[PDB]
RNA sequence: GACCGCAGCAGGACUCCGGGGUCAGCAGCCUCUAGCGCGGGAGCGAACGCGGCUCAGGGAAGUCGGCAAGCCGGCUCCGUAACCUCGGGAAAAGGAGUGGCUCUGACGGCGCCGGGUCAGAACUGGAACGGACGCGGGGAUCCCGACUGUUUACUAGAAAC
RNA sequence: CAUCCGGUCGAUCCUGCCGGAGCGCGACGCUCUCCCCAAGGACGAAGCCAUGCAUGCCCGCUCACCCGGGACGCGGCGGACGGCUCAGGACAACGGUUGCACCCCCCGCGGCGGUCCCUGCUAGCCGGACACCGCUGGCAACCCGGCGCCAAGACGUGCGCGCACGGGCGCGCGCCCCGCGGGCGAGCAGCGUGACGCAGCGACGGCCCGCCCGGGCUUCCGGGGCAUCACCCGGUCGGCGCGGUCGCGGCGCGCCGAGGGCCCGACGCCUGGCGGAGAAUCAGGGUUCGACUCCGGAGAGCGGGCCUGCGAGACGGCCCGCAC
């Protein structure tokens, strides 16, 4: 395929940049806003680490939930029937495991 | 020493000639199957041959055919002339027909042109040599013979 | 059929020049019979530059139909260095030309190698057909 | 596109053969990996997906002295006598049957030992025990060999002779 | 070096002897020995001339006509057609290599000492090697004379004799 | 499934062809009342192609919509079979007959399963992270850029019987041979013991060996015409050492010889040449055709080169030159 060069040029009609260290003035769109992470850890060793189980046996129910009912239920008006939107916990030791 | 490389039989380890003058085996006289006797020329001979039918690392697997020696002019190899009759059906008659087979003549037997030899199938040992001489039936000092 | 007022560039191909084919028309080599728009002076061989329509004959190398006829052509590459008014002095490895009618249509579907901007500006079909303008 | 097909060759009578098929992948050959000797083992995926090891540069190998039954890793100091190409000797390429000088230091202890011949014990002092490589490094990925013993040595000493 | 042509005239004059290097060479180029500094010198660096060079892009379009110039060239290995009196054509046409080093091989007399030719290989150098010099451009046809020879000293070397 | 008859003469008997008469397989003409079966762009155009369609399925993992169904994604398996055509190819393919003690193989099926040290390991159990996606995008199109969230039976690690254990490397029968095996017509396998190497695979443990099927080569025999093609070849023919391969071998490369093939027709040339099982016709002996239905070969405009793969030198993969 045709690929543009590593060295920057006048030709590029678009460029991309990662702000690292910055000036005091907060960027009008960047420094003020804080994006919520869409989802959370599901790997159990990460989930135990997130709750500092190593810091302070299989946790099993330490898992959090979006708690936002069920996807594909708004038209059914099943909004009151709030399922726990637990991200499925994976890497969790079970007694079967 | 004009030979670019030394030649050693693979079966016998080089430190047998150096010492142990008393005993052990310094040559490998394997006996061929199919009721053919490894000759004493191989048993007491000094030749090496990687493709020798008896001493060398070759196996006689496949058919065994007999033919006269058309030529003995290559190095340790002969061409065996095969004479056979092919029957054409429409004419109730046969055709005398000939095919030439390239075979490896190991130094153990001695072959002069015009002598019956038995050739046995072997792993291809050359572009044209897929057969190794097993026996030589010498003929008189001097036709079409189907063997 | 040339579109525009070209600025004068040094002409490296006089009558007698055998320019190479730049098209799949089937000619391999084209001999320059003469130059169009030429009022000469006594003894001056007619001379041509890149982007200039010339009358050419195709030699024994070419396909038979192309041979034996005076055919219009444009020079698309010249070995002689020439100075564009921008100050660039440019030359190409070979002298080559495209068989084209005076109207502008070309005999061959394809053009091979770089083609000078002078040819491509003057003749639009040259610009579209040629892979590179240099 | 290196191939080991017989279709490209001539017939026994010297008659040009006609080509019936296009090159096949089963009938393929690979660029020879002449194994240089330093003074990396590449992995290649073969037919069946079997992985054969190709040594490209290999410093030392498990050489051995059979009559004295002592076998130790030793460093390959230098390559002498290729027997196929003199060019390979001076490029120090490693092939089977390649005479080589291994460092005498792993086998140095046997110098005190006696009765394991006399000529081979003289080599122990010099730092130059002659040894033929026994393994194809291109196919087996190893340069394990065997010290020359008895008449083979005498032939390879006469070949290496300063003349 | 004094002869004979006007002359102490780049004209013409018969022999003998004939080193080195590069080379196939008594060739070209450079030299040892020996000879030796030519109807003068200075200045300048115009045109034009004569003797040589080099030239972009094109490539005989110049001209009566490729005249003159250029191209080619030594060696080694391949590779060579029509035609033909079978002898030729033919160096046909057309290619490729070539240096300097460092080494290998072969070739004799026969304790031991030649020879300088032939191959083969590394490794090197702006992509360079017959490095100057010397040194076929080639091909397709037509006419005429078979050829090698001879010819109008001083305008015709030809197909003429 | 043993048959003739018309024609040279003025007549006759011959030779000899010409012509009929039968049966197929296709074209054309004219004509077809109905049903059953059935061939159907092969025929010196393997010429070119608009458009549509011909390879998906699956849920290992599932925090948009809808519910237990998950889309999208990642992952797996398959896409190498099938369908198509007969261009190329004349000791080739192809047929019948051998071998691989010279070999590769997915699946499935049956066995078998011990995995070194040593540092650092977590073995109730490891990382960090990619796509989809959230944001922010260029580009005519094709194509895809960044930044963050975050899973696997994905990825990389990884404890684990010093009878630990992959490859390869040594030393391990002979007394003229053959008359036992783990075995074989065959000295083959396996192991012991040296040393090398740390190969496996272990995060839902499985390498490995077998059998199968499918290869790859291979042995013998059969395998078009043309002499207005008589000599031919020069890795060509053998040896030897290496390399390469799944392996074998001039298969490649050095080296060393001078072979090798042929009037039993070699070699050259040519083909409107795929071969076989078969098809047509048909006392017998034969002649002709071997597009196509099954089997084996070959190819995807024409050459090359590869990648992924267990397998493709694959073209409803890629890359390049060529032709359009």
């Amino acid at each position: 395929k045709s690929i543009r060069g590593c060295i920057v040029g006048p030709d590029l009609h678009a460029l991309s940049v990662v702000l690292v260290d910055a000036g005091d003035k907060t960027l009008p769109g960047l420094t003020d806003v804080v994006v919520p992470k869409r989802l959370v850890p599901k790997r159990a060793s990460k989930i135990r680490r997130l709750f500092g189980l190593p810091t302070t046996d299989p946790k099993d129910q330490m898992l959090v939930c979006e708690l936002i009912k069920e996807l594909g239920h708004e038209v059914t008006l099943k909004n009151g029937e709030k399922k726990l939107k637990y991200p499925k916990v994976q890497r969790v030791v079970t007694d079967e495991k | 020493q004009h030979e670019r490389a030394y030649h050693k039989q693979s079966q016998i380890f080089q430190g047998r000639f150096l010492r142990k003058d008393n005993a052990r085996c310094l040559r490998f006289y394997k006996s061929i199957g199919m009721g053919y006797h490894t000759p004493i020329t191989a048993i007491n001979g000094t030749y090496i041959d990687k493709k020798c039918p008896f001493t060398g690392n070759v196996s006689i697997r496949g058919r065994i055919l007999r033919g006269v020696v058309h030529s003995a002019k290559m190095q340790r190899s002969i061409i065996v002339r095969r004479d056979y009759l092919h029957f054409v059906q429409k004419y109730k008659r046969y055709e005398r027909r000939h095919k030439h087979v390239a075979a490896h003549l190991s130094p153990c037997f001695r072959v002069k042109e015009g002598d019956i030899v038995t050739i046995g199938e072997c792993r291809p040992l050359s572009k044209t040599i897929r057969f190794n001489v097993i026996k030589v039936e010498p003929v008189s000092e001097a036709r079409f013979s189907p063997f | 059929g040339g579109i525009g007022n070209k600025f004068r560039i040094s002409c490296g191909l006089p009558v007698g020049a055998v320019i190479n084919c730049a098209d799949n028309s089937g000619a391999k080599s084209l001999n320059m019979i003469a130059v169009k728009n030429w009022k000469g002076h006594l003894n001056r061989f007619p001379k041509a530059s890149v982007g200039d329509m010339v009358l050419i004959t195709v030699g024994r190398d070419g396909k038979p139909e192309l041979r034996r006829k005076v055919t219009p052509a444009v020079v698309v590459r010249q070995r002689k260095v020439w100075r564009r008014k921008d100050g660039v002095w440019i030359y190409f490895q070979d002298n080559a030309g495209v068989i084209i009618n005076p109207k502008g249509e070309l005999k061959g579907s394809s053009i091979t190698g770089p083609v000078a901007k002078e040819a491509a500006d003057r003749w639009p079909k040259i610009s579209t057909t040629a892979e590179c303008v240099h | 596109g290196i191939t080991h097909d017989k279709m490209y060759k001539r017939s026994k009578t010297g008659a040009v053969q006609g080509k019936w098929h296009k090159k096949r992948k089963y009938n393929l050959g690979r660029q020879p990996a002449n194994t240089k000797l330093i003074v990396k083992i590449s992995t290649i995926r073969c037919r069946g997906g079997n992985i054969k090891r190709r040594a490209l540069r290999l410093s030392h190998g498990s050489f051995a002295w059979g009559s004295a039954d002592i076998s130790h890793k030793a460093r390959i100091l230098q390559v002498v006598y290729n027997s196929t190409s003199n060019e390979l000797v001076r490029t120090n390429t490693l092939v089977k049957g390649c005479v080589v000088q291994i460092d005498s230091a792993p086998f140095k202890s046997a110098l005190s030992n006696d009765t394991l011949d006399k000529e081979i014990l003289d080599q122990i002092r010099g730092d130059h025990i002659l040894a033929r490589i026994s393994s194809r490094p291109g196919q087996v990925g190893t340069a394990d060999g065997y010290i020359l013993e008895g008449p083979e040595l005498l032939f390879y000493q006469k070949k290496l002779a300063p003349k």
